């Protein structure tokens, strides 16, 4: 039967420091037992200075990025270039991932 | 690109007069008459194939139409108008009642069927009423013969005969004078010849005039034989040469 | 779909749909509404133009909404009962989902805002009616009574009339209505009542029907030998030198 | 006179 | 009409579509367009009123393709032939997504015009303010059509609609003797510079800038292109001599 | 494009009336005057056609009055065409109610909605009222004997006896005269036929220009007769008509 | 007229259709702006309206990316509209192909969406005049939106109240800011000076300037207030 | 009867331009912008005496922070308020913040203009006062119109007495102004143009701070208002 | 009165706007008219290129509706062409909804009954075409089936239409009187377009060029038009007798 | 399987009522009035799936309720029971049909008859006096065959019911708790609020 989902590996680490943030991940991207890139960056730049990465199936984690992106874009449209809080960030994209609950 | 037209285009007039229907019955009284006879054990209708040019056969156009292999009808008024209401009744006659209960429908439930159709051409958005009266005539098991007309407005009413169209007020009284309540089907088929021929000026003759009949049933008209509980048509529509011997003895 | 646009602003800033609406309301029998200080009472004319109508059956002026509520309009009949059902329905709906009747308020606004809807949506037309909307909330004893208009606009009165002739009725009251001391006693809102209905009816007794609505869902119809008692004695104390 | 125009 | 002229799909009393008449009107006040069909191809060249020295010049084009072997033209209300070179650009990918084969140059008038005649069919729509030029090669020969607000459309030998419409046809006519064995590719690129010249002296007040588009069996593989560069100059320049 | 051709249906007049709704009631009151008369232990049901020939069948006739179930009748005053199609959509609505509560439908209740569905073409929609006005009379274990009347607005009340169609101003005064409350049946008939005569635009009142039925106490269940021509020419001789 | 302007469904009897018209009324009612271009950047200059010595002053300019951007001068309800569906394809073009939308095929989106309100019952035409500018593959760009449709690509002009001021000087200038090129300063002078030629007894101010530019290696960005200081 | 959606040959759509004209007989109602909050007040205007002025309602919350006065067909706001309430409410679900005060105005005006036959089918009867505070722009004082635009004003009336109470506002509005001043100043403007004696039955009271959010001042309070406003007057 | 406008009654009972349609099919002032041989069916129409710059080859006013089925149009081309479209999709969904060849007669019912419902919906105005459909049908024989505007068709003998419609109908009609048949008695479909050239030289009074005419035949296989040199080829014959 | 008892005596109608709410391994609640009044005569007890069981009670709650108000009539027993075996009868073959299945017992105040009515959510309606749902007729029926008379009085009928209350809590493997009982007559709905 087709079956939607893969899953390209990946680890992901995060840590928040008093000033500052670091968000890291391997750079290797695989399928089953095989290597697809030993360099496919999956830790991305989405400005208003957020750092975003979604592991896992990685067809997936590019859409929500995508996704995620074009909601600042609109943020601003929107809303007078008003920089995006991340707090604010953290709850759209809860309603980002919640739009495909099932 | 689409039917922007929602509104109905037939209103009440300050006098109560609904002006379309009112129009639609003037193209009927314009229209060729038309008439029809109810006997003890038979109805007629008649008309007057005058047509439209000598190139013209006419033939291919009837205005004599079978509805249900018991049920005919005949009409006065906008010709075309007539063609597609005779294709909505056969429909009709089949969906909304051979399909539930395995029987054609009878004559009334039929005429009041027809009815509803062209009272909608009343009301609903867009659209002008029927510019046609009919004659049915028909006959079912529990009501025997029976003879209606149906206007423009959507209303019916049951006859013993009457005539529609053009000579229809002058042909009304000839046939209240000749009609009884012990006319055999023979008889009536006279008297509407007769009738007709008033309202005819030019020739008259089996090529100009339509009849047809509700009778007996007809089983050398069915086609397949050995049910026997299917008796055949009852409908009938006269020969060119059967209307002839009858104008020769009249 | 049949939407063109019926209510429409006309150069000098008027919506005459909406303003021949209230023509409408004007045309209607009067309706008026009284507050005491523990109860509601609604009032409404019956047209005396008609002497054999069974009353038993012809639906009444005054409507229950929920047990504790009640509607009379003056208008159009046949629009009447849409709002009547739309409230109706409403307030059950109220129950169901909040565990709680309808404020008087609530209702209210509710039912304006369906005479409004009718104002600004292709393909209808106005109502034609105005409401009197009375009861008390729920586990509360202070009377309520509002007004509607075919525009949407609502808003809450000591007391009201509307219909024909409620010009009259309602200078009536502006000079028989004390706000600082408002009829202390059902029996005395009721006399209030059919006094100002009697500055415009005139006639009989079988004219008039008065309900009195008081806390916690109690709601009655008087009939016309409780309505002729007043009747009567308001008659009496007017001829009196 | 018009403000209603950018 | 003695009301007869206000909505769309009326018909007067004599028979006539008084708006698509109207329409009609828009198309012959708008710049002039022809069409030049050859033994093997057709050419098309429309006026570009230079409006204002600020207009960019090379840079308003007008002729649009179709698919990739038919190419249009219009004058009149510009956005209007926008819209109809749309639906025929829809009207081409539908034919060949289904049949394979690019689509038939007779076949694609008759996609438009279909189109146009359907405005022509109700009140709650206008007739097309253009009148339109189109052609290309197809599996035998190469087509030009014109077609106008009514829905009418017929082949033609060259072809001419807009303000210089009078000028044009004349011109064309003469076109047709002295080179009536067949015009070629070439020649009816310079044929066209000069036609457009001539129609442009209506409208002499204002400057004009000429733009030709060819589609030829030999000289375009069956393509439509653009004449741009060189070839263009050569015909620009055929023109100047050909006045005088 | 189209807006041009819109006769606003659903409009007030100036004064707050209706447009449709009262050109539909001019039209109404050239119709067969119809009568309803409630008895103590009955109801009465008359009306007039105004369809008459000499080939005109009566026997399988109906114009005016219509069985809407089997306890609950209409008299119609109007488009008869229009008549039918709101019957039917009630005849329709009074099995629908027994379907759901396995009793037959409260008078009322079919009258209601009967009117609704007229107040709906007035209010949204854009087409024209019905042109029709019935008086319905029926019997229900709740109020008994009723009589109502509505008419295109939607409107819809109940009454003691009451008249609609042609000259009802004339004979809704002849009922205020002789209607007493405490009135048989037999009475009620004979007041009917006598109110018809006098108001008739006709010559006399014959038995060939009436249709005429009555709901009464069978049997403990309510029987529904609408006469047979012939059974009017005798009620015709009976009270002395004819 | 009167017969022949009820919609814009209706051609009159010399093919006008008068409801386009009425709606290029409202932009010469509308506030002067200006646009030209050199071979590297395009600029956007907008004299802003107020209502009061007490209310702001109505935004001109608006971006669509960062490549692209229009000044408005009409109804502005209607350039919200069309900014935002250009705002879209541009987003559109960005997301399915990873390709900026060209500013070409800008003004033909633009065009296409437009003309549906011309051939529309129970539509109307779009009430604004838009300036479009842009740094694409093929360099600057400026554009002429009107509400008939018909969209055109100049080296400048100007539309609103007043506006032949400015397209006269344009018309005079040009052969010399066309060649302004990697000089944006330079550039948005030449244009102050065009919207200049336009005033009537006013004077530009801080609050109702507004300058906007973009071209090669400048996304498009927008001056308001203490930012326009330097050009006056 | 030509249609809603027409245009005038002056450039205008007809409907819009009726519209404006409602609001023009409209009860006045005036805001004003200051470093310390923003001061909403209407002309309640009860039409008999028996009408009970509190179920009066002309201005309404929209979100803690952002507040609305109306003037017009106040039947035609219930809707444009409930959009309202809906987009800050919905704002802050979607993004864990409070509305701009500016963003919550330009959904308002998006409405304005959704008709046609476009699902209204005339364009809203009355016109807004849209006062709030944000942590962008602070105090802000918005004026939105069927027409839907929209300005910000430092200080704007609206309704029967708008011509000339603006008049009075051009002058005696001034950027360091105090709420207090502004509260008695929209109290002094309101009864010259209204044609009753003003007082805390006909006239009503209302502000917006950051710190205390909006609030519709009581009768009481606004009395106390009154008569402070009648004594500073007197003493010339 | 509007009644002038859509397709709704006049107080005299008529369809002006159907009227109207009728006058516009005679907007191309051309004549045509079909005639039944032993085995097949002719119809003749004028072919008028006034425009030295049309190519002529792609001026007609005959259309292959089906294998079998041949239409000419009286009226404008832009609703000619629209409504053989129309017929080529009837036709071909016939075949395969019901496994046979349409038939002649079948289709002019078909389109004559589009053609009535646009006299009844207000939204869609009548063609200005009238439509002469052709066929040796293989149960009717030769046929010739005519719709109109109004929604009406029938079967003729021969037909004609056109402005000069009468001419050529009295000619044929003294033809039909002499000869006492329904059909051209003769054998070859050559000698039956022949026929038909002739009596319409005789009724129009004028001669014809091979350029002048354009000629279309059914015979029981299929239906087919004549070239320019199949013309000559006629036009010679018509010379040598 | 929750206790659903109704029992039709000469002058009332007694429904009882299991009050336990159990979810999987907790007892969540023992006080669950399994009842809602339908009007001031006509109480329904209802049994079932979760959600399904509490949502169509309410939803034939509000139903009757509506047509108290606008009839201003209290729709008889028999009424009310047929429009609640027509909403099931449409549930069973809609999406997601309820699962729940009810006792409806009323006075008919116009009868002066008590009634008791059993419907199961496919729409199965019966008119006994005596009935239960689920498993609790197995215990009970035999009980309920013997000792039932047509007169008994609301005191008996209370004692019959307590016997078969007892049985239950000898022989069925669940605790529920106990029941609420309710009696239905011409005066309205009452709760017995002893109840051993
Ligand atoms: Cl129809
Ligand atoms: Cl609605
Ligand atoms: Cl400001
Ligand atoms: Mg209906």
């Amino acid at each position: 039967q087709f079956n939607p989902y893969g899953d390209n590996g990946g680890t992901i680490l995060g840590i928040a420091g008093e000033d500052f943030a670091v968000l890291a991940g391997d750079t290797r991207n695989i399928t089953d037992y095989s290597i697809n890139s030993r360099y496919e960056p999956k830790v991305f730049d989405c400005g208003d200075n957020i750092v975003m990465s979604a592991n896992g199936f990685a067809a997936d984690g590019d859409a929500l990025v995508k996704r995620f992106k074009n909601s600042v874009k609109w943020y601003h449209f929107d809303h007078n270039d008003k920089k995006l809080s991340i707090n604010s960030a953290a709850r759209n994209i809860q309603h980002l991932l919640y739009g495909k609950r099932f | 690109m689409t039917d922007r037209y929602s509104f109905s285009l037939t209103t009440f007039s300050p006098s109560g007069k609904l002006g379309q229907i009112d129009y639609a019955l003037t193209a009927v009284k314009q229209g060729v008459t038309s008439l029809g006879i109810k006997a003890t054990n038979g109805v007629v209708i008649a008309t007057e194939k005058k047509s439209s040019s000598p190139l013209a056969m006419s033939e291919t156009l009837s205005k004599v139409s079978l509805l249900t292999p018991d049920i005919g009808a005949v009409y006065s008024g906008m010709g075309p108008d007539y063609r597609v209401l005779v294709d909505k009744s056969r429909k009709v006659a089949h969906t909304s009642y051979k399909r539930i209960y395995g029987e054609y429908p009878p004559t009334k439930l039929l005429v009041s069927e027809v009815a509803k159709i062209m009272q909608e051409a009343t009301q609903s958005g867009g659209v002008r009423p029927f510019g046609v009266s009919l004659l049915i005539a028909g006959h079912d098991e529990f009501n025997g013969f029976s003879l209606y007309q149906v206007d423009p407005s959507g209303s019916y009413f049951p006859w013993k005969a009457t005539a529609i169209g053009k000579g229809s007020v002058a042909a009304k009284t000839f046939l209240e004078k000749r009609w009884n309540d012990e006319l055999e089907l023979e008889d009536a088929i006279h008297i509407a010849l007769l009738t007709l021929k008033e309202s005819v000026e030019g020739e008259f003759n089996g090529d100009t005039i339509e009849l047809a009949i509700i009778g007996d049933e007809n089983p050398d008209l069915l086609g397949y034989t050995g049910i026997p509980t299917d008796k055949g048509p009852r409908f009938r529509k006269l020969t060119s040469q059967e209307i002839n011997d009858r104008l020769e003895a009249l | 779909g049949y939407d063109r646009a019926l209510s429409i602003f006309s150069p000098d800033g008027h919506i005459f749909q909406v303003e021949y609406a209230l023509e409408a309301v004007k045309r209607g029998t009067c309706a008026v509404g009284v507050k005491g200080k523990n109860c509601v009472v609604l009032g409404c004319e019956r047209r005396s133009t008609l002497k054999l109508q069974d009353t038993r059956i012809t639906p009444s002026k005054v409507s229950k909404i929920d047990s504790h509520v009640v509607l009379s309009f003056s208008g159009l009949n046949a629009d009447s009962r849409i709002l009547i059902e739309k409230a109706r329905v409403e307030a059950q709906s109220h129950r169901l989902t909040l565990e709680d009747p309808v404020t008087v308020e609530y209702l209210t606004r509710y039912v304006a805002g369906v005479q409004q809807r009718y104002t600004q949506s292709g393909g209808v037309r106005p109502f034609g009616v105005s409401t009197l909307i009375a009861g008390f909330d729920p586990r509360d004893d202070e009377p309520k009574l509002y007004q509607t208009e075919p525009s949407g606009i609502y808003s809450s009165w000591s007391a009201q009339t509307i219909g024909r002739n409620s010009k009259t009725v309602r200078e009536f009251l502006e000079k028989n209505y004390d706000r600082k001391e408002p009829p202390a006693t059902v029996e005395e809102c009721v006399k209030l009542t059919v006094r100002s209905l009697l500055e415009v009816v005139q006639t009989g007794a079988k004219n008039i029907e008065i309900t009195v609505v008081k806390p916690d869902s109690d709601i009655v119809a008087l009939s016309s030998e409780e309505i002729n008692q007043y009747v009567t004695q308001i008659e009496q104390e007017k001829q009196e030198q | 006179w018009r403000s209603y125009y950018a | 009409g003695t009301g007869y002229d206000l909505s769309n799909s009326v018909f007067s009393p004599d028979g006539r579509n008084f708006q698509v008449e109207y329409a009609v009107k828009a198309v012959e006040n708008g710049t002039t367009s022809i069409g030049i069909k050859c033994n093997d191809g057709v050419v098309f060249a429309v006026e570009k009123l230079i409006t204002s020295k600020l207009l960019v010049p090379q840079k308003n084009v007008k002729i649009q393709v179709v698919d990739r072997h038919i190419g249009c033209v219009y004058s009149g209300l510009i956005p209007d032939g926008r819209h109809l070179v749309n639906r025929g650009r829809e009207e081409a990918a539908s034919f060949k997504k289904l049949y394979k084969t690019p689509i038939p140059i007779p076949a694609f008038a008759d996609r438009l015009g279909q189109y146009v005649q359907a405005h022509t069919l109700y009140n709650s729509v206008r007739p097309f303010g253009v009148s339109t030029i189109f052609g290309g090669v197809d599996k035998n020969g190469a087509h030009l059509y014109m077609l106008e607000p009514s829905g009418s459309y017929w082949g033609y030998k060259g072809a001419a609609t807009g303000k210089g419409r009078q000028s044009a046809k004349a011109e064309l006519e003469k076109l047709v003797d002295h080179h009536p064995e067949g015009l070629s590719a070439r020649e009816a690129v310079k044929q066209a510079a000069k036609i457009i010249y001539l129609a442009h002296e209506d409208n002499k007040e204002k400057d004009f800038e000429l733009e030709i588009s060819w589609c030829s069996l030999s000289e375009t593989n069956g393509l439509h292109k653009f004449v741009k560069g060189d070839l263009l100059q050569e015909a620009i320049d055929f023109a100047q001599k050909e006045i005088n | 494009g189209s807006r041009r051709y819109d006769s606003r249906t659903t409009i007030f007049s100036p004064e707050g009336r209706l447009y449709q709704v009262e050109y539909a009631l001019e039209s109404i009151s050239h119709a067969g005057t119809a009568i309803g008369i409630m008895a103590s232990d009955g109801i009465v049901l008359a009306a007039e056609r105004k369809v008459t020939s000499t080939l005109l069948e009566q026997d399988t006739s109906t114009e005016k009055l219509y069985k809407l179930n089997d306890k609950i009748a209409v008299a119609v005053a109007g488009l008869t065409a229009d008549a039918e199609i709101l019957i039917n959509t009630a005849r329709i609505h009074a099995q629908n109610y027994l379907k759901t509560y396995n009793e037959d439908i409260p008078v009322e209740i079919l009258v209601r909605r009967l009117s609704d569905i007229k107040q709906g073409y007035t209010q949204h929609g854009g087409l024209r009222p019905f042109g029709v006005s019935f008086i319905y009379a029926g019997y229900d274990d709740r109020y008994g004997y009723q009589l109502y009347t509505s008419n295109p607005s939607g409107n819809y009340t109940g009454w003691k006896a009451i008249s609609v169609g042609a000259n009802t101003s004339a004979a809704q005064t002849l009922l205020q005269m002789d209607y007493k409350d405490d009135m048989k049946v037999d009475d009620a008939i004979e007041l009917a036929l006598k109110t018809l005569s006098k108001t008739t635009d006709s010559s006399a009142l014959t038995y060939d220009r009436l249709e005429f039925a009555t709901i009464r106490k069978g049997d403990g269940e309510v029987y529904q007769k609408i006469f047979k021509p012939q059974e009017i020419k005798d009620i015709l001789v009976k009270t002395g008509i004819t | 007229r009167n017969n022949y302007d009820g919609d814009t469904v209706t051609f009159s009897p010399t093919g006008r259709l008068f409801q386009v018209e009425y709606a290029l009324e409202a932009i010469k009612q509308g506030s002067v702006t200006v646009g030209l271009r050199s071979n590297t950047h395009a600029v956007l200059v907008a004299l802003k309206r107020n209502a009061d010595e007490l209310s702001s002053y109505q935004k001109k300019i608006i971006k669509c990316d960062e490549h692209m951007g229009l000044s408005l001068a009409g109804l502005a309800p209607d350039a919200r509209v069309l900014s935002n569906y250009l705002r879209q394809q541009c987003n559109y073009s960005s997301l399915v192909f990873n390709r900026k939308l060209a500013v070409e095929r800008a003004g033909h989106l633009l065009c296409d969406k437009a003309q549906k309100n011309t051939q529309s019952y129970g539509g109307r035409p779009y009430g604004v005049g838009l300036l479009i500018i842009g740094y694409d593959k093929s360099g600057a760009h400026l554009l002429e939106f009107q509400p008939s449709g018909n969209v055109t690509e100049l080296y400048g002009t100007a539309i609103g109240a007043r506006s032949q001021g400015a397209k006269t000087y344009l018309e005079r200038t040009l052969d010399t800011f066309i060649k302004i090129d990697g000089n944006p300063d330079e550039l948005i002078k030449a244009g102050v000076e065009a919207i200049s030629q336009s005033l009537r007894d006013e004077s530009l101010t801080v609050d109702n300037l507004s300058i906007a530019i973009v071209g090669k290696d400048t996304p498009f960005t927008i001056y308001d207030g203490e930012a326009v200081a330097k050009y006056i | 009867d030509r249609g809603v959606s027409t245009f005038s040959p002056e450039g205008r759509l007809f409907q819009v331009e009726y519209s404006l004209e409602a609001i023009k007989l409209g009860s006045t109602a005036i805001g004003i912008a200051t470093k310390e909050g923003v001061v909403l007040g209407v002309e309640k205007r009860a039409t008999s005496p028996l009408l009970e002025s509190d179920s009066i309602e002309k201005i309404v919350e929209i979100d803690r922070h952002i507040g609305c006065a109306m003037s017009g067909l106040t039947a035609d706001a219930r809707s444009m308020i409930e959009h309202a309430r809906t987009a800050a409410v919905t704002h802050n679900l979607y993004y864990d913040e409070d509305i701009n005060v500016e963003s919550l105005t330009q959904s308002v005006c998006d409405l304005a203009l959704r008709f046609g036959e476009r699902l209204m089918s005339r364009p809203f009867g009355v016109a807004l006062l849209i006062a709030g505070h944000d942590a962008d722009d602070g105090y802000q004082l918005f004026h939105a119109e069927p027409s839907g635009t929209f300005y910000r004003y430092n200080a704007k009336a609206i309704g029967s007495g708008s011509e000339g109470a603006q008049a009075e506002l051009l002058n005696e509005w001034h950027s360091s102004l105090t709420l207090k001043e502004a509260e008695l100043l929209v109290l002094k403007i309101l009864k010259q143009v209204m044609e009753e004696k003003l007082d805390e039955n006909n006239a009503q009271l209302s502000c917006i701070t950051k710190q205390d959010g909006f609030k519709i001042y009581d009768n009481e309070k606004t009395a106390e208002l009154i008569k402070e406003l009648k004594e500073k007057e007197a003493a010339e | 009165g509007y009644d002038r406008h859509i397709t709704i009654f006049s107080p005299e009972g008529r369809l002006y706007q159907v009227e109207y349609a009728f006058k516009a099919t005679n907007q191309t002032n051309i004549n045509s008219l079909a005639v039944r041989g032993k085995d097949c069916t002719v119809v003749i129409s004028q072919k008028k290129v006034p425009d030295k710059l049309l190519d002529p080859t792609t001026v007609s006013y005959i259309f292959c509706i089906s294998r079998t089925i041949g239409m000419v149009v009286n009226g404008p081309i832009p609703d000619a062409r629209n409504a053989a479209l129309r017929a080529k999709a009837e036709a071909a969904e016939f075949r395969y909804k019901y496994g046979y060849d349409m038939p002649c007669d079948v289709l002019a019912k078909r389109m004559a009954n589009l053609s009535q419902i646009y006299t009844q919906r207000a939204y869609m105005r009548p063609l200005g075409v009238i439509l002469t459909f052709v066929s040796v049908d293989e149960e009717l024989g030769p046929s010739i089936y005519k719709t109109d505007p109004a929604g009406y068709y029938v079967g003729y003998k021969a037909t004609a239409t056109g402005p000069k419609q009468q001419e050529i109908t009295t000619n044929l009609e003294n033809h039909f009187k002499k000869s006492k048949i329904d059909h051209i008695n003769e054998e070859s479909w050559e000698k039956v377009v022949e026929f038909a050239i002739t009596h319409m030289i005789d009724a129009l009074g004028t001669e014809f060029s091979k350029n002048d005419l354009e000629v279309g035949v059914a015979t029981k296989d299929k239906f087919f038009t004549l070239s320019a040199e199949n013309i000559e080829e006629r036009l010679v014959a018509i010379a040598e007798q | 399987m929750d206790i659903i008892l109704g029992i039709r005596v000469q002058d009332s109608v007694i429904l009882a009522s299991s009050k336990a709410v159990t979810r999987g391994i907790s007892v969540l609640k023992d006080s669950d009035d399994k009842t809602r009044q339908l009007s001031p005569h006509t109480l329904m007890s209802f049994a079932g799936e979760a959600g399904d069981t509490v949502q169509f009670a309410e939803y034939i709650q509000a139903n009757i309720q509506l047509y108290s108000i606008r009839e201003d009539y209290e729709l008889s027993p028999q009424a009310v029971s047929s429009f609640v075996r027509q909403e099931l009868a449409k549930s069973i073959r809609s999406r997601r049909p309820y699962q729940v299945n009810v006792l409806i017992g009323g006075y008919d105040k116009k009868k002066n008859k008590p009634e008791l009515y059993q419907i199961d959510y496919l729409g199965t309606k019966v008119e006994l006096p005596y009935g239960a749902h689920g498993y609790s007729g197995f215990y009970t029926f035999s009980l309920l065959d013997h000792h039932y008379r047509p007169d008994m009085t609301t005191e008996e009928g209370l004692d019959l019911l307590k016997l078969c209350v007892q049985e239950l809590e000898k022989r069925m493997p669940m605790d529920f708790k106990g029941v609420i009982v309710k009696i239905v007559d011409k005066d309205g709905i009452r709760q017995v609020d002893d109840f051993q």
